[PDB]
């Protein structure tokens, strides 16, 4: 069933520009990952080698190699949320979780994003793709009760 | 001599304006474009690089090639800064000096410290820039790295493992520098992407998508070792063996490209073989078989002291040269006195030089007293000297390699150069992806039209054999249309004809409506495609076997002919009808008689102001009448009036069709003598033996098929004592002759004297000029690196009417499947030089490429073994389902002795040539498990022959 | 896809056509060959959004607002410890003296503010002594700085200057798409280094500017090439920090 | 022109008889004296040398160019075996391959892997017959080195520091092999024997008798760098 979802997302990409970006997007997000699998009709599609697929998944960050855990927790470690206090929030939450940074698992995934345009709102955060700012150490026990 | 040819320069080399400028206080003058560094290099000023390389476009990497210049703001790089008039440039300064040290120290602080116990000493790019710039000092306390096995805590994560899975180069990573030629070379050079770059930054590490380079699409070439300065991609010949010391520059034995390598020397063992940047066939790059095989010369199957049976049955025996050469003659002369002169014949080997080549056809007319000779272009690419001569004038090529580099479109008729010719392929692939098109006429989707970051391309998947049809409706479809050329037509070729072949293909009946029923290409794809090359500026065509090995073969090179002289695609650089030559020295072997109707230079025989001049200068009296083919030789001695027979490095067993037949012919003879290397299958029916010479003991050319004589050279030495010409010349001498030659420049001489075209050639101008195209006569004296530039050969192009004759080797219920036989990359024809080596890896065995809904209903699967029960046959081999090939059509190769495919093959041939039909055969794949009754008796017969006492 | 060097015009137009975001050298401008060897014009969206603006309201218009060089507004973004942050528009020629003090109050923490990081990470760390010098392209770019975006972020008192000058290098080395040696490697040594400061050799700092030096003038990109200016400047502007 | 120019043949040349061998399959015809090493060089078939220099007359201190000689017993040394009449010999054979990896094997096992950051990076005859001979791993686990400043349990009394006490070169006895060809140079060649050899066996070591070089009878005149392979006088 898989190879029809993908032939679905080429043909959806078809005749476009330089559409390996696009596609491979739109393949993560069918899945949660870029299986190795999948390098060779994205390749076949396009005209391009397995190789080049594999590099331009392997050179972007967003495109994961591996499927995280039900929840995914993005932390910026950027200059300004640094400035009001991110280590500490990060070591508390590390601290509920029990989960370093960039320690995954298949409850969560905990990471770092280095901005988010929550520069003002330093202590910033991504959560299951809600937003979050003004992250006091108090905050953060609200984030993980939604979160287990 | 240009200076491309021994340093390597920085850039590529570009064309345009001059212009002049300043490097380091200096004048040079240089085409636009140029780059800075390669402007120094012309100047002698050297400048630090690891990134840059001439095969590539340059990248700023390193950022070594540091350099202060006037007017602009801080140290940019000359690998990416194109010259401009009146730039004054600096080349060492001390702030220059400092930033390079401080680069180096960068590199070297990831870099081990094993120089002195690495394969790459005395030849690594790094090492010597880092002993240029001055580097004194390392002070980075690394505790992140590459190369340590063992970090801190425990292993190194980012340690990878050597990756020694190829059996002819090897990848240590942990002393990559990340310079990325590797990768350029394989994209740019080659054209297969199989290298990338996974990771971003620090962790960014050279791989191929896959556990190792074998499981990848990496078939080999080295361009990726070649272009590694840093022994991190090396050549195991030189982990074993040492750095080497000398180079020679020598030919490969294949290929028919004339691929020029130079050998690398230490002492006399061959260390490697590394093309040499010069040959217009070859820019510096290569195959695997050229750049890697080259180990059957010292296989221990070789052999070396000569061996005399008197029967087949018997056993060998070692003996010297001189009985052995006694024997030989005696039965020879008996033979002669007995059945006739014209009961001798030879078999002439392309594989052999020019003059060996020269040396057997005299030894075949001059001594025996006879025109029975022969060589392996009867099977390949007869018809094409008969086409071509029919309409231009010339059984020879129309333009170089290099020409395909100005083209806009590619035609393709019968031809795989993937596999067939490689390193052309190499460069049609730069062109493709530079935009220019495509149109594929084989019914067997080749890896040419899955090339990557390909234009626009057009593939006619047809039936075999109709092949002719397609091109009469090509033609058919310009004329109803009006694209043609009519000053071309008016101009070098003529009128009454052009009429008479127009108002035949006009002709509905030759239409792609009508065709698509029987060829199984489609209608208005055709269409599609002729319009596409009859509008384009400069098209070319390129065909091979697909045409010639038919029962129509000199008919549809002469359709092919009549399109290309139609559309105007025709002397000119960019535009041709270039015909595929395939095995080395073809070209020469053809030129230099090797055929029974012709001497050298292509003179028919009868001709008697030419026998003449032969008979003053061999002083002998000679034959008018034309001698016979290889297939009129066999049924002759299985009828009789056939006794003698002198096999030149060729295996007329395994690489001839009908092999039953073959055998039984091979078999009522008297005596056939054997002169190849190792004991092939047609030394099973043999009474006599001579060792060889391989082309690194020889000395002497090799023509290709550019007409480009290169020359071959001797590293090593004879080890049977003799080369091939001398052991000819012993024969001859042996005989009653009484020729003396010490060296092959005085047979060269000979050649010049006698046949025009060469009588400029010289060993000296091969050497200086590096190569010369052989019509080179006081006119042309440099050469002719295109032909029918001003003008045809005849004078006037022809024009022919050309049909579709139904093939008899049609299908039926018995036989409902057809068949193709065909090549791989690996292995070469019978693969006696490639079977002994590492290339069983990529192909081992030989396999059936059949279809799937052709197979299901048969119960076929992937691994299985099938039978090819046909008419001329029958054979045993293991199967492989694809969708590659189309549906009631299959695949198969005749690399390996193991399966005997030429078995399946039928007698069938050209009406001209009598060049076979291998390229279609009616077969029946059917699924089997014991092998078969032919191939239990041949391997019994093989075995009970091929031993020794 | 989360790269922050595809901000390079050719590394972004690199990433556009489907390829891995290498920089590429710089002997063709995109403006002749970018694009699928097309000419294209790349553009930031500040750039862009003045187009319409200008040449509806008049080009004349636009070309009051500003100082000699610099002309038009300029939006100023103020982040990090800071009480009032936000966006703030307006004509060149302020103060950041003003900007930080006056008009953004102070800090979230009430404390004072130790360094002002103008430019992202690849601009330097001014501290208040410089509250003199107004905003421009020309004064911050010899003023030992940057002005790019305009960013503007702020640390209190309780900050580390030798941890953000790691965390420089840190981005610099997360971040590299690992084209030229001066930023692959330069970084991930560079953060040794401060490391080793850290400890408290006095074989690093020379060996430091002297890597800084090579960063800047070698390096392809400006992220390998402006990241030594938050250090210097972390070194220069608070020594006390660093041993 | 002449190959002495461009090319350090192995041994001086000598002035005799003309006399014709076989170097590796290679008819050779050169004076009687004349070494098999200077031969080969002349014929074209080189042969790795390290103790051997024209400056100077040959000793078999390296044994890296020994050779299969007919009518001789072992592996000879081609700097100290004269010609013959009628002599063959053979250059490359498994065995001598085997046994100048074996004789480089224990000279790097002395040696610092310097280089890369030596000065005499593309200058080193040591380096080049390294890469020729075909070596590729070291198995002693060496503990009594020179080279090494800290030895285990403390420093080492082998380790002499450099002496930079001239203002032209220098001299780093850490890399040094110890053929010796700076003595034969300074005592044939030059003629003031201010180099020796003190000690015996690997605790020999080239030395002036004197604290530092300036101090010693040595003027100058770079005919010791001039012969120096291994970057020691530099
Ligand atoms: N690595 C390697 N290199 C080689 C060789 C080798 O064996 N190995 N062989 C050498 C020699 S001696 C040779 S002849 C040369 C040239 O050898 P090529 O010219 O490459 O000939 P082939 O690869 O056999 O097949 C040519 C293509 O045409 C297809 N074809 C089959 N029937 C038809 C038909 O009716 N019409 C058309 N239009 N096409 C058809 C074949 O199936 C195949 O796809 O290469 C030389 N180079
Ligand atoms: N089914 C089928 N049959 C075919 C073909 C096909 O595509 N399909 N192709 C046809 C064509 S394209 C051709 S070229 C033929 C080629 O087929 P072959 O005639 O078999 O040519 P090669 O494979 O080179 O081997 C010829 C012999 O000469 C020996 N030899 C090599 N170098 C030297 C040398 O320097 N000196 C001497 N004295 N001997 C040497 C080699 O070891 C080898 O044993 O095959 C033809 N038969
Ligand atoms: N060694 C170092 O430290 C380096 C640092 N840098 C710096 O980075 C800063 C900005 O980065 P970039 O945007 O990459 O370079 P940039 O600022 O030089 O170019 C500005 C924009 O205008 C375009 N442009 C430049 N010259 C042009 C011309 N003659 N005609 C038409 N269009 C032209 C470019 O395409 C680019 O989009 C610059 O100040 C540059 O100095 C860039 C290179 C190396
Ligand atoms: C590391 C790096 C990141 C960059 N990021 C951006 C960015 O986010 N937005 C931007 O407009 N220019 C960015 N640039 C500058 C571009 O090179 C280019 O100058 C700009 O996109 C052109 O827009 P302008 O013409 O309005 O300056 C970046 C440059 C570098 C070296
Ligand atoms: S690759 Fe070159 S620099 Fe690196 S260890 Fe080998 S010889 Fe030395
Ligand atoms: S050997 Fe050739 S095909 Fe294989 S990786 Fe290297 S360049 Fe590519
Ligand atoms: S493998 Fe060789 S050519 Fe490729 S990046 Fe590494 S050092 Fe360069
Ligand atoms: S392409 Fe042909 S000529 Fe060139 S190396 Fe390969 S086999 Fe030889
Ligand atoms: S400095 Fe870093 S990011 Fe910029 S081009 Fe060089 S390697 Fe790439
Ligand atoms: S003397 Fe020669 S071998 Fe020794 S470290 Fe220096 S360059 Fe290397
Ligand atoms: S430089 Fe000094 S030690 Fe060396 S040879 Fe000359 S005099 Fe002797
Ligand atoms: S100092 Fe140089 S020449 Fe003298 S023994 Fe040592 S390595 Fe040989
Ligand atoms: S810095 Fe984390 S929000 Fe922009
Ligand atoms: S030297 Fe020109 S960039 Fe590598
Ligand atoms: S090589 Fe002749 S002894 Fe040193
Ligand atoms: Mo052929
Ligand atoms: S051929």
């Amino acid at each position: 069933t898989d190879t029809a979802r993908l032939r679905a997302i080429l043909a959806a990409h078809r005749g476009r520009e330089g559409a390996l970006l696009p596609i491979l997007h739109d393949v993560q997000a069918a899945f949660g990952f870029i299986p190795e699998d999948a390098y060779a009709p994205i390749a076949a599609d396009l005209g391009l080698t397995r190789a080049e697929v594999a590099g331009v998944v392997g050179f972007y960050h967003d495109f994961r190699k591996a499927p995280a855990g039900r929840h995914v927790i993005k932390l910026c470690r950027a200059e300004a949320c640094q400035a009001m206090g991110m280590d500490a929030v990060q070591a508390r939450l590390e601290s509920a979780l029990g989960l370093r940074l960039g320690d995954s698992s298949e409850a969560v995934t905990l990471e770092a994003v280095y901005c988010l345009g929550l520069c003002a709102c330093a202590p910033a955060a991504m959560v299951d793709d809600r937003l979050v700012g003004r992250l006091d150490a108090a905050a953060v026990a609200g984030i993980v009760a939604e979160l287990g | 001599p240009p200076l491309d040819w021994t340093q390597d320069m920085g850039t590529p080399k570009r064309e345009g304006a001059p212009v002049h400028l300043t490097i380091d206080g200096v004048e040079v003058t240089v085409p636009a474009g140029t780059s800075v560094l390669r402007a120094a290099a012309e100047a002698g000023i050297s400048i630090p690089k690891l990134c840059a390389t001439d095969n590539v476009e340059p990248v700023g990497s390193c950022r070594l090639c540091m350099v202060e210049i006037e007017g602009m703001r801080g140290t940019p790089t000359s690998c990416t800064t194109p010259v401009a008039p009146g730039m004054r440039v600096h080349t060492q300064t001390p702030q220059l000096q400092k930033l390079r040290r401080g680069v180096m120290e960068l590199y070297i602080s990831d870099h081990p410290l094993d120089c002195l116990t690495c394969a790459a000493n005395g030849d690594c790019e790094l090492q010597d820039m880092a002993g240029a710039v001055g580097l004194r000092e390392v002070r980075y306390q690394a505790k992140d790295t590459h190369f340590a096995r063992r970090d801190a805590t425990g292993p190194n994560p980012r340690y990878i493992p050597k990756d020694n899975s190829n059996p002819y180069f090897s990848y240590d990573p942990a002393k990559c520098i990340v310079c990325m030629r590797c990768v350029r070379a394989c994209e740019e050079v080659q054209g297969t992407f199989a290298l990338t770059v996974m990771g971003r930054g620090f962790d960014a590490r050279i791989s191929p998508a896959a556990p190792d380079f074998l499981s990848s699409d990496c078939v080999s070439c080295g361009a990726c070792v070649q272009a590694c300065p840093t022994a991190t991609l090396v050549e195991k010949s030189v982990e074993r063996i040492g750095t080497p010391e000398r180079k020679v520059v020598t030919t490969c034995a294949y290929c028919g490209v004339g691929c020029s390598f130079e050998a690398h020397m230490l002492g006399d063992q061959l260390v490697r073989m590394v093309p040499w940047k010069g040959g217009a066939a070859n820019r510096g790059h290569s195959c695997v078989k050229g750049r890697f095989a080259y180990g059957y010369a010292t296989h221990q199957d070789r052999i070396l002291k000569p061996m005399i049976r008197d029967k087949i049955t018997d056993p060998w025996r070692e003996v010297n040269w001189t009985e052995a050469l006694d024997f030989t003659a005696t039965r020879l002369r008996a033979l002669r006195d007995s059945h006739g002169a014209d009961a001798l014949g030879v078999i002439t080997s392309s594989r052999c030089t020019n003059e060996e080549t020269y040396l057997v056809q005299k030894l075949a007319r001059a001594v025996f007293g006879t025109n029975n000779t022969d060589t392996c272009a009867r099977v390949c690419h007869s018809p094409t000297g008969y086409g071509l001569k029919q309409t231009f004038g010339t059984s020879a090529g129309t333009q170089d390699f290099d020409s395909v580099e100005e083209t806009d479109l590619a035609l393709v008729i019968g031809a795989n150069p993937t596999d067939g010719h490689p390193v052309f392929a190499s460069r049609l692939r730069k062109r493709l992806r530079a935009g220019a098109k495509l149109i594929v006429v084989d019914p067997r989707r080749i890896d040419l039209l899955n090339t990557p970051h390909r234009g626009e391309a057009w593939h006619l998947q047809l039936k075999p054999g109709t092949n002719v049809a397609v091109m009469t409706a090509m033609a058919h479809v310009i004329v109803t249309e009006q694209i043609f050329d009519k000053r071309f037509i008016g101009d070098r070729c003529d009128w009454d004809e052009w009429a008479d072949y127009a108002e035949f293909v006009a002709n509905p009946e030759y239409a792609p409506e009508a065709v698509e029923s029987l060829t199984g290409v489609p209608a208005g794809l055709l269409r599609q495609a002729a319009r596409a090359y009859a509008a384009a500026p400069n098209a070319a065509i390129y065909y091979g076997l697909g045409v010639t090995e038919h029962s129509q073969g000199s008919t549809t090179v002469i359709a092919i002919a009549n399109l290309a002289m139609m559309t105007g695609n025709i002397g000119r650089p960019g535009v041709g009808v270039n015909p595929l030559r395939g095995q080395n020295n073809v070209q020469g072997s053809c030129d230099m008689g090797s055929f029974p109707h012709e001497f050298p230079g292509y003179r028919h025989v009868s001709d008697d102001a030419t026998r003449g001049l032969f008979e003053r200068t061999w002083g002998v009296t000679l034959s008018s009448e034309p001698g016979l083919r290889i297939p009129n030789m066999l049924d002759a001695a299985v009828e009789g009036r056939f006794k003698a027979l002198y096999v030149q490095g060729e295996d007329i067993l395994q690489s001839d069709p009908d092999t039953r037949h073959v055998s039984a012919g091979l078999a009522a003879m008297d005596l056939v003598i054997v002169h190849d290397l190792f004991l092939n299958e047609t030394a099973n029916y043999a009474h006599v033996f001579l060792p060889g010479s391989t082309f690194l003991e020889k000395d002497g050319t090799f023509t290709n098929a550019e007409r480009r004589i290169n020359r071959v050279r001797r590293v090593m030495a004879p080890k049977a004592g003799f080369a091939d010409w001398e052991v000819t010349q012993m024969l001859a001498n042996a005989l009653g002759a009484g020729w003396h030659y010490t060296h092959p420049s005085e047979i060269m001489a000979e050649i010049a004297a006698t046949t025009p075209g060469f009588a400029a050639v010289t060993y000296e101008m091969l050497d200086a000029r590096g190569s010369v195209q052989w019509p080179c006569n006081e006119k042309a004296p440099e050469g002719s690196p295109i032909m029918h530039v001003e003008g045809f050969v005849r004078g006037k192009g022809r024009f022919i009417r050309t049909a579709y004759l139904p093939t008899d080797e049609k299908t039926g219920p018995r036989f409902p499947l057809l068949l193709t036989t065909g090549r791989i990359l690996s292995q070469y024809n019978v693969g006696a030089q490639t079977r002994r080596t590492e290339n069983t890896v990529w192909h081992g065995e030989d396999r059936l490429e059949i279809h799937p809904t052709d197979a299901e209903t048969r119960g076929i699967r992937d691994g299985d073994w099938v039978r090819l029960a046909s008419r001329a046959g029958e054979t045993t081999l293991r199967a492989t389902v694809t969708d590659r090939v189309s549906p009631g059509v299959v695949y198969t190769t005749f690399h390996h002795p193991d399966t005997q495919a030429n078995v399946v093959t039928t007698d069938t041939s050209d009406w001209a040539t009598n060049c076979p039909e291998y390229k279609v055969t009616a077969v029946q794949v059917a699924a089997s498990n014991g092998p078969s009754d032919w191939q239990q008796d041949y391997a019994a017969q093989a075995a009970a022959a091929r031993r020794i006492e | 896809a989360g790269a922050y060097v595809c901000g390079e015009e050719t590394s972004l137009l690199n990433s556009l056509e489907g390829k891995r975001g290498t920089v590429r050298a710089k002997p063709p401008l995109p403006a002749l060959k970018g694009l699928f060897g097309k000419p294209t014009v790349v553009n930031n969206l500040l750039s862009l959004a003045a187009v319409p603006w200008i040449i509806a309201h008049g080009a004349k218009a636009y070309e009051s607002f500003g100082m000699d060089r610099s002309r038009g507004t300029i939006p100023l973004q103020i982040g990090g410890n800071v009480k009032r942050g936000g966006l703030f528009e307006t004509g060149f020629g302020i103060t950041l003296g003003e900007l930080v003090e006056d008009i953004c109050g102070g800090t979230a923490s009430g404390r004072p503010v130790k360094a002002v990081q103008v430019g992202g990470p690849l601009g330097a760390y001014h501290p208040v002594s410089d509250y003199h010098l107004p905003f421009c392209y020309e004064q911050f770019a010899g003023q030992g700085g940057l002005v790019g975006h305009a960013g503007l972020v702020v640390h209190d008192d309780t900050a580390d200057m030798l941890k953000l000058a790691r965390f420089a290098m840190e981005f610099c080395a997360i971040e590299s798409c690992g084209t030229c040696t001066p930023c692959r490697i330069g970084a991930v040594r560079g953060v040794e280094v401060i490391d080793r400061i850290a400890a408290g050799d006095a074989s690093a700092m020379p060996l430091l500017d002297d890597l800084c030096q090579t960063m800047k003038l070698g390096s392809l990109c400006a992220l390998g090439g402006f990241t030594p200016y938050p250090v210097q400047s972390a070194i220069r502007h608070f020594p006390a920090d660093f041993p």
